[PDB]
């Protein structure tokens, strides 16, 4: 059974991958 | 707009000119043909790109030559 | 290796390959290629009938001399093109 | 001949149609084209519809400079009228003469014209898209 | 025999399946009186389809488990009248045919007007080709060694590669 | 700094064009405004490393999803019973009905059921709990992190990769060959024999304690002391249970071949040592070419000298490896056909050699996978044929290329087009001639008039691979032979009894319906392959136009003149063979889907009897198997596979959409655009509301593209419907 | 009501006789759908004799058909003053075609 | 049947159908005289 704070946790790396993703992004774009 | 061009292997029979609907095509003096004029594209900026020059020609392959590019409002030939 | 630091080794124009193309054994010469050529098909193959044709390969009786002999097969053709090539451009 | 146009002529009798130039003839570009006529007599305007040419001057106004050649070409093979003049008015009322530029039609040479866009080769002999790969040129 | 069929002479399912079609033919032949054109017509038609199975089960055709022959195209001679003989016959027929065109275009090429007569076809030489088209192996062979079939390419049109 | 920055004319374009050609040459990097070649590569590079953290993206979330909504747990002690879940269901959309018809899988929510097999493949892995599931999930994530900071970071200035490196084509072989095939072989397979066959044998390795448990009891003095065969001595016996300590072996290197009698999955010990032997030949073969140490091969070497005697193939290989080194498009070429080889490849192997456990009686999934894979294999094989037109058209270089190996093809184009188009037309013509002859006997109440060749070939394959029901007696069917003696001690013992056993998937019995559907299959590859080599080879000019070249890959046309020259660009060559890679692989899905879906419900005598005429596939596969998907919602009620038959008509839809793209063309479209122009001008109130962009319609290649894009994906979903869910509906 | 009506007979060659099917009456053959069986009943046909004749009748129609095309154009062709007479093209198609069509058909 | 007819008669169409009629009628008549023939 996967916890709340499981989630959570993973959640908070899919954010940190979702700004490198828009950093990346950006200086493919420039 | 188009890239509109004439080869040497012209012989002046002034058809793609009258096929021209937009008057991009012009005789003009030239030494090579017998008939001593040949086709030029002053206003390729007011092609459209019907090929009626190309269908025109009665060269073994096409004197007259158009190569379509960056569209415009001319080009594209909206009224609006 | 990039494009000029590369050997020029097209032969269109001729009837054999220059031997640089043999490499490190560019100049061992054709009497050694075709010798040691026919000794590695002899062994691999002895190698090779010991391993699965005399015998019945297994877990228990897969050998290691037999198995890396057997790659001396495809050398021997290697060795013999290259006795070929080396009797032809003279060596 | 020159870049002016009286611009008050009377026009072809015509009762109006759905084809003509909107909202875009007047904030970018509109054409004109100025022809004389022997008669006053019926024609087929390129956008839908018939019109009277009125005796004498007449002028209309168009979207595209398409537009205004096929008329020029149906008033030269019908009604042999060769007078034409094209021009093209832009919103800040410019007008620029653009059709019969030599005071004669492109088909028959002059003696001033200059060649643009001619190739001293076959069409056969163009370089490789390859030879100009990662070059602004192009081939022709 | 082969593949795992069986000759449809011994074949159960090939015995079924004639019986099974025999029986829907006498079933729908109850709607018909005796002596009529329907009831004669069914009969004829019964006994062909006996005689064709029958004939199946003479000429050796195999019959798998669905009961049906089974055509081996192997080049085994055993079953070479499956494919081999009908092969070599189309084979010549086809060549008949080819060499007739090819030979008539040859002979209106040369013709004054080869553009109507490609449309109109003179028929007492077409004629005469077809016929000679017989035996084509040989005209073509001929043809072969004296260098008139194949176009040296330096002499066909190419596009610009 | 509008839309199109790269692209300056389509900056000037008015129209709406501009944002239709802007979005589709957004990645058409080599023909940007202001580009350079070393730009081109290190923004390819960059976009590599955003694709990568991509993929790893969706294999986390499959694995969360999995991990969090998905009865794992309960689908690991009951795999042959419960049925996997994907992921839950959220939409509002949904009714009581829909509910309580959705709510399924022992599950108090609605749900998915998973058709992608991941829960086999993860059970066979070695994940046993949802834990499991989640810390991969995390990790993967981490990942996709680290593969996005690499793609910004290697564009930055100091970090930025040179384009000599870019081209070191021996130093990447090299390494792609030993660590990126090679050594991540050997990891799989030190996995195996680590984590999945301990798993299978009921011990819980996992990071806590795989240092301290030993994958074998001797360790690796059996290893060192080169004494490997104790590490095949012991195998698990055929009573073992999948999971469980009772008849399990210690052997982790086997060779048994065959199946897992239980799970009808191969044995892991014979995919571990599959996988470390390969990684050897992998990592051996990755020393071939040299890299700063003298010793090695020079490629350039190799393809100058490559030339037969007396000029056989013109110049030999001379110049192909400049042109491939300078052309991407040749790379992505070979690339793209040796992938789609593969994919063809993994797709026949998966169904008639199962790797995951329980995943033989799952039949969904095992159509689902086959389906899929070979869809993507027909795009690969279309998507290399492609770009090697567009290298014909764009980076061919006959100058560099005279009398080249790869020149002589265009030099005889005419011989390869007109023969390709020999034996299209020969397949077609007596395929399509059997098919109808046995169509008609059997019409008319006489099926013994049916043509019916046997395969005999294949069938004599089948008996030479192990096969005995042919009687054939040939190679290993025939136990005395050479082939069946010599290799009787190591996989023949297992492989016969698996081959022979008719319970199983591989090398199924053919018959002349086989025979026809595969020269069907033969008819679909040689007209595509036609297609697409006539539009790689006449991309560069033709008789027709001889200076296609010049007007480049992807032109609507040449006009009128000359007859007309209409789909004449090479890239029409692309979108009409579209068409037949979507035929032929819908034939090879249907005699695949009919052939199993007859063989699993156990009438293999449907398919021998009904599928040698066309009314029998478009009856007994089409018809038969179509009830139970549109009858997934009815007057009366719905069930669960109405999500399928919604599907089944969206993808109808969409198949018919593309219609109106493929057939009616620009210029009605354009005279109704100006026509509604006028319409929204001259309107009051709503006139003051204007465009931006003026209003086209769509261009001709554009509308092409978008035709296709219709009919495919309308392909797509319409046989995943129909192969999901009649096969659930029928078992 | 249980007939069903067939006027179409395939030959027994390759099979297709089946086609051929139980369309009652002791006959076997093709069911037609085109209601002509009907047309006839409705007509008041009740023997093949006067099928055969009006067959007759409708090929020798048909000859004079042919008879007046070539005679239209090769030996009598009209003139565009003729055409021309769509006033009395109208009132003879109203009283004289449909008009006379119906009468006679009514009697 | 003056030279024209003629021509008209051969001309590719009608010579076209003509064959194929022959070329059917015999396969048909081979078919009823030797029916039925999945062999050789
Ligand atoms: C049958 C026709 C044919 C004719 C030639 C002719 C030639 N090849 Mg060869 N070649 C062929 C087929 C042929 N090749 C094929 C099918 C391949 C693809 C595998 C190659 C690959 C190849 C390479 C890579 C090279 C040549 C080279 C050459 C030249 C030297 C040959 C020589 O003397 O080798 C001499 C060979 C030996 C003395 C023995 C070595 C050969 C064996 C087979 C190596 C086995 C290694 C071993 C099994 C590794 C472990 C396997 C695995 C676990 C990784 C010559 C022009 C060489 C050259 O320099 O050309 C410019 C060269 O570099 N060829
Ligand atoms: C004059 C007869 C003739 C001959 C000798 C050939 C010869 C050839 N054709 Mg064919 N061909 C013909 C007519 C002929 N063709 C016609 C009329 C067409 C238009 C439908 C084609 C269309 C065509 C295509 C599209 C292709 C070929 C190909 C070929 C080659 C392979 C053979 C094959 O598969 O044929 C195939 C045959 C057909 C598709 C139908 C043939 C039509 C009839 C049955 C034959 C014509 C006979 C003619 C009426 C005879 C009149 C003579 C009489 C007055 C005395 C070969 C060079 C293929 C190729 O290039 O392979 C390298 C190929 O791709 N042909
Ligand atoms: C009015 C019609 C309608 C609508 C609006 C929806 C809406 C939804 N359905 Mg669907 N559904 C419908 C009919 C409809 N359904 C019908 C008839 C059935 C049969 C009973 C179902 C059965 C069904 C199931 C079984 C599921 C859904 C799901 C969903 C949700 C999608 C969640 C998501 O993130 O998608 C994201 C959407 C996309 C990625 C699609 C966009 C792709 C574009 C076109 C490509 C281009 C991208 C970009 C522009 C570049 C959403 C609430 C799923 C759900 O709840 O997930 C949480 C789900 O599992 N639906
Ligand atoms: C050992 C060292 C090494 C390794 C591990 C890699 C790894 C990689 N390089 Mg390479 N690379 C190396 C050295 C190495 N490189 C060197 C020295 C250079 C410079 C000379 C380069 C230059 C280079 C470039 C220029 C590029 C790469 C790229 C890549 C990636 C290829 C795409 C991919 O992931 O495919 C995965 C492939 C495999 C795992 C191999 C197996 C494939 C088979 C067919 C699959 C089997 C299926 C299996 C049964 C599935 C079960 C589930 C990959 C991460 C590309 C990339 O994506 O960059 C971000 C790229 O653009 N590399
Ligand atoms: C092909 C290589 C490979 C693959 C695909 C896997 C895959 C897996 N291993 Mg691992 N494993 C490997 C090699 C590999 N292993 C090796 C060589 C060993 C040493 C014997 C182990 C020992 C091991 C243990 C002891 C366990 C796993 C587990 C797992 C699972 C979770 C992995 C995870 O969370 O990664 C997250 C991390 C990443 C995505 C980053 C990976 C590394 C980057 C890409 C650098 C590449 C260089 C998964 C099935 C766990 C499990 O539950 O298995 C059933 C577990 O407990 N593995
Ligand atoms: C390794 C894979 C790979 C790579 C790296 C490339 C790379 C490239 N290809 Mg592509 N290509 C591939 C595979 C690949 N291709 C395959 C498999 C095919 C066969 C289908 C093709 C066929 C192909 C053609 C025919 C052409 C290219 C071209 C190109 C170049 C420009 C593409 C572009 O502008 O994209 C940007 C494109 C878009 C933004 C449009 C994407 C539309 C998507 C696919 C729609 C998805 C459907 C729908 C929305 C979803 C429905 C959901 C539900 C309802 C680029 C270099 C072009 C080129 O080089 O021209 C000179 C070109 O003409 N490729
Ligand atoms: C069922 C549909 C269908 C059919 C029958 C065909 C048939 C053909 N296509 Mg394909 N094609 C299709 C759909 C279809 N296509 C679609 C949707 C597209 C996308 C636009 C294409 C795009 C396309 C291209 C671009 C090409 C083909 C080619 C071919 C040929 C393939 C080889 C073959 O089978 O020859 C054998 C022919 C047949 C099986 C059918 C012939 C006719 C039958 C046998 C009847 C015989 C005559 C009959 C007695 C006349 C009675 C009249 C009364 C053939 C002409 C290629 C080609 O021309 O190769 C030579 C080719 O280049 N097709
Ligand atoms: C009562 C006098 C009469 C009758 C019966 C007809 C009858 C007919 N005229 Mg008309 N016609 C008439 C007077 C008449 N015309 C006059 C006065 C003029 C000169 C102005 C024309 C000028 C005229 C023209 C120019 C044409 C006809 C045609 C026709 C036929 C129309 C198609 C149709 O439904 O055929 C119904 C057919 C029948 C009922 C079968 C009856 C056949 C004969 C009369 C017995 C039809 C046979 C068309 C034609 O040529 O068709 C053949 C046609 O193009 N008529
Ligand atoms: C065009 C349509 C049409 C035709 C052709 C007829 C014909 C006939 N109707 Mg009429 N009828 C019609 C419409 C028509 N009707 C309509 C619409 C109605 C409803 C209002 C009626 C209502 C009606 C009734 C209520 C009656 C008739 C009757 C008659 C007969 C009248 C005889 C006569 O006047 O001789 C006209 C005579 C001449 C012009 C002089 C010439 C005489 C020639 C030379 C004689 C030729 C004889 C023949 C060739 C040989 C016969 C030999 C014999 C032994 C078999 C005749 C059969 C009567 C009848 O007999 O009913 C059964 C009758 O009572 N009709
Ligand atoms: C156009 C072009 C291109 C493209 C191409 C393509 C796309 C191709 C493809 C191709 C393909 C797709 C191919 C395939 C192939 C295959 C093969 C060749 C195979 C083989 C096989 C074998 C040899 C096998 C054998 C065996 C074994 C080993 C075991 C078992 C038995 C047997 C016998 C089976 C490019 C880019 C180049 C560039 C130029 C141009
Ligand atoms: S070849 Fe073409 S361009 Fe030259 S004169 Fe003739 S029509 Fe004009």
């Amino acid at each position: 059974m996967i916890t709340d704070s499981q989630i959570f946790f993973a959640l908070c790396i899919a954010l940190t991958a979702a700004v490198l993703a828009i950093g990346l992004g950006r200086q493919l774009y420039v | 707009s188009h890239s509109v061009r004439v080869y040497d292997t012209c012989i002046g029979c002034t058809q793609c000119v009258r096929a021209c609907p937009c008057d991009v095509l012009e005789m003009v003096p030239w030494d090579g043909c017998k008939a001593g004029q040949i086709a030029s594209a002053p206003r390729a900026e007011d092609c459209i790109g019907c090929k009626r020059c190309e269908t025109a020609c009665p060269t073994d392959f096409l004197s007259v030559r158009v190569y379509l590019g960056s569209e415009t409002t001319r080009s594209l030939g909206l009224t609006y | 290796v990039d494009r000029s630091e590369a050997a020029d080794t097209w032969w269109g124009d001729k009837d054999y390959p220059p031997s640089i193309v043999l490499g490190i054994g560019k100049d061992v010469p054709s009497s050694i290629f075709g010798v040691t050529s026919g000794l590695a098909f002899a062994i691999g193959v002895y190698c090779v009938a010991q391993s699965n044709l005399v015998n019945i390969l297994s877990g228990s009786t897969v050998n290691g001399f037999y198995v890396a002999g057997a790659l001396l097969v495809p050398y021997s053709w290697g060795l013999h093109v290259a006795a070929w090539i080396q009797k032809q451009n003279g060596k | 001949t020159s870049d002016v146009l009286n611009l008050q002529i009377p026009t072809p009798t015509f009762g109006g149609s759905t084809g003509g130039w909107l909202r875009a003839a007047e904030i970018e570009e509109k054409y004109a084209i100025t022809w004389t006529s022997k008669k006053e007599q019926i024609f087929e305007m390129p956008t839908s519809g018939a019109a009277i040419m009125q005796k004498g001057e007449n002028l209309l106004y168009l979207a595209k400079k398409e537009q205004c050649l096929a008329l020029s070409t149906q008033l030269r093979t019908l009604f042999k009228i060769s007078d034409y003049k094209i021009y093209r008015i832009f919103p800040n009322s410019e007008v620029q003469y653009l059709h019969p530029k030599d005071g004669v039609f492109p088909e028959k040479l002059n003696e001033g014209r200059i060649g643009v866009g001619n190739v001293g080769y076959s069409i056969g002999k163009n370089p490789n898209p390859v030879n100009v790969k990662f070059t602004g040129k192009n081939t022709f | 025999d082969v593949s795992g069929l069986t000759p449809c002479k011994d074949s159960a399912v090939f015995k079924k399946r004639l019986d099974g079609s025999v029986k829907k033919l006498q079933a729908r032949l109850a709607n018909y009186t005796e002596g009529t054109p329907a009831y004669l017509a069914l009969e004829q038609q019964i006994d062909q389809t006996k005689a064709r199975f029958a004939k199946y089960g003479d000429k050796g055709l195999l019959c798998g488990a669905d009961g049906l022959p089974h055509l081996i195209a192997d080049g085994r001679p055993d079953h070479a009248g499956e494919f081999v003989i009908p092969a070599f016959g189309f084979l010549y027929i086809a060549g008949w045919i080819g060499w007739a065109g090819r030979s008539y275009l040859q002979f209106s090429k040369k013709t004054d007007k080869p553009n109507e007569n490609e449309i109109i076809i003179n028929v007492p030489v077409a004629l005469g080709m077809m016929s000679g088209a017989f035996l084509w192996p040989l005209a073509a062979w001929k043809e072969l060694i004296n260098g008139q079939l194949l176009v040296p390419g330096d002499e066909v049109t190419v596009s610009p590669r | 700094t509008k839309f199109p920055k790269f692209s300056q004319a389509l900056a000037q374009d008015p129209a709406t064009r501009r944002i239709w050609y802007g979005i589709a040459t957004a990645h058409d990097l080599e023909s940007h405004d202001g580009m350079t070649e070393e730009n081109l590569y290190q923004k390819i590079f960059a976009s590599h490393f955003g694709h990568l953290a991509i993929i790893f993206l969706w294999t986390s979330g499959n694995l969360f999803h999995v991990a969090w909504q998905g009865n794992f747990q309960q689908w690991v002690l009951n795999p042959l019973k419960v049925k996997p879940i994907a992921h839950a269901i959220w939409d509002p959309h949904f009714g009581q009905s829909a509910i309580k018809a959705f709510t399924r899988g022992g599950v108090s929510y609605p749900v998915n059921i998973a058709t992608s097999g991941v829960y086999h493949w993860w059970y066979t892995v070695g994940m046993r709990t949802n834990e499991d599931l989640y810390f991969g999930a995390l990790g993967l994530l981490v990942l996709s992190t680290t593969l996005l900071f690499a793609g910004w970071l290697h564009l930055q200035p100091k970090f930025r990769p040179g384009i000599a490196w870019f081209k070191n084509n021996e130093s990447r072989l090299n390494h792609h060959l030993s660590g990126l095939f090679g050594v991540s072989s050997l990891a799989w397979s030190g996995h195996l024999i680590h984590v999945a066959i301990p798993e299978s044998r009921g011990q819980h390795i996992r990071w806590n304690n795989f240092t301290s448990t030993l994958p074998h009891p001797e360790g690796l003095t059996p290893f060192f002391t080169g004494n490997w065969g104790l590490y095949a001595e012991n195998p698990d016996t055929a009573q073992h249970i999948f999971g469980t300590s009772e008849g399990a072996g210690t052997a982790i290197l086997t060779f048994l071949g065959g199946f897992h009698p239980q799970t009808q999955s191969m044995w892991l010990t014979d995919i571990a040592h599959h996988h470390l032997a390969i990684a050897v030949v992998f990592i051996f073969a990755g020393h071939m070419y040299r890299t700063n140490w003298g010793i090695g091969h020079s490629m350039k070497e190799i393809l100058d000298a490559h030339v037969p005697p007396k000029g056989r193939l013109g110049a030999g290989h001379r110049g192909l490896f400049e042109t491939i080194t300078d052309s991407l498009h040749m790379q992505l070429g070979l690339a793209l056909a040796s992938l789609g080889v593969a994919t063809s490849l993994v797709a026949q192997h998966m169904y008639a050699l199962p790797s995951y456990a329980f995943m033989a009686k799952d039949y969904v999934t095992q159509a689902a996978l086959y389906t899929h894979h070979q869809y993507i294999a027909g795009f690969l094989m279309v998507g290399a044929f492609a770009h090697g037109a567009i290298f014909f058209v764009r980076d061919y270089d006959p100058e560099v290329n005279k009398d080249n190996v790869l020149a002589r093809m265009l030099q005889h184009k005419e011989a390869i087009i007109s023969h390709l188009s020999w034996v299209s037309l020969f397949l077609g013509f007596h395929t399509l001639g059997l098919y109808i002859h046995n169509d008609v006997c059997v019409a008319f109440g006489t099926p013994e008039k049916q043509i019916l060749f046997e395969p005999v070939f294949a069938q004599f394959i089948q008996a030479a691979s192990g096969k005995a029901l042919y009687g054939f007696d040939v190679l290993l069917s025939s136990s005395t032979s050479a082939a069946s003696v010599a290799s009787s001690k190591i996989w023949l013992p297992g492989w016969m009894e698996a081959i022979n056993s008719g319970k199983n998937s591989l090398f199924l019995t053919i018959g002349p319906g086989d025979f026809l559907v595969h020269h069907a299959i033969a008819l679909g590859l040689h007209t595509t392959t036609l297609i697409l080599v006539k539009g790689a080879l006449d991309a560069r000019g033709s008789k027709l136009m001889p200076d296609k070249k010049d007007f480049g890959y992807s032109f609507p046309c040449d006009g009128p003149g000359r007859g007309g020259t209409c789909d004449i660009s090479a890239w029409d060559a692309f979108y009409l063979a579209m068409f037949w890679m979507l035929n032929t692989i819908s034939w090879v899905t249907f005699y695949w889907h009919w052939k199993h879906l007859t063989v699993w419900g156990g009438n293999a005598a449907a398919f021998n009897e009904s599928s040698t005429y066309i009314m029998g596939w478009l009856r007994d596969y089409l018809w038969l198997n179509s009830s139970p998907l549109i009858n997934g919602y009815n007057a009366f009620g719905m069930n669960a596979q109405a999500v399928w038959a919604w599907m089944f008509l969206f993808g109808h839809l969409i198949w018919a959409t593309g219609f109106m793209f493929l057939i009616s063309w620009r210029g009605y479209w354009q005279e109704l655009i100006e026509t509604l122009v006028w319409a929204h001008e001259r309107t009051p109130i709503a006139n003051l509301v204007k465009w931006r962009d003026k209003p086209v319609a769509l261009s001709i290649v554009q509308a092409r593209l978008v035709g296709l894009a219709h009919f495919t994906v309308g392909f797509i979903f319409t046989f995943a419907p129909f192969v999901i869910a009649s096969t659930t509906g029928k078992f | 009501t249980s007939i069903k009506p067939s006027a179409q007979v395939v030959w027994p060659v390759v099979g297709q006789e089946i086609l051929n099917g139980d369309v009652g009456g002791g006959f076997s053959g093709v069911q037609i759908t085109s209601g002509v069986f009907q047309m006839w009943r409705a007509s008041g046909i009740t023997n093949e004799t006067e099928l055969y004749w009006t067959a007759m009748g409708g090929l020798m129609m048909s000859a004079l058909m042919v008879f007046a095309g070539w005679f239209h154009y090769h030996k009598a062709a009209p003139k565009l003053e003729w055409f021309q007479n769509v006033e009395s093209m109208m009132n003879h198609h109203l009283a004289g075609l449909l008009g006379l069509g119906c009468l006679s058909w009514s009697g | 049947m003056s030279k024209d007819l003629l021509k008209y008669l051969s001309t590719a169409p009608v010579l076209l159908t003509a064959w194929m009629s022959l070329t059917a009628g015999m396969i048909i008549e081979i078919q009823r005289f030797f029916p039925d023939s999945l062999s050789f």
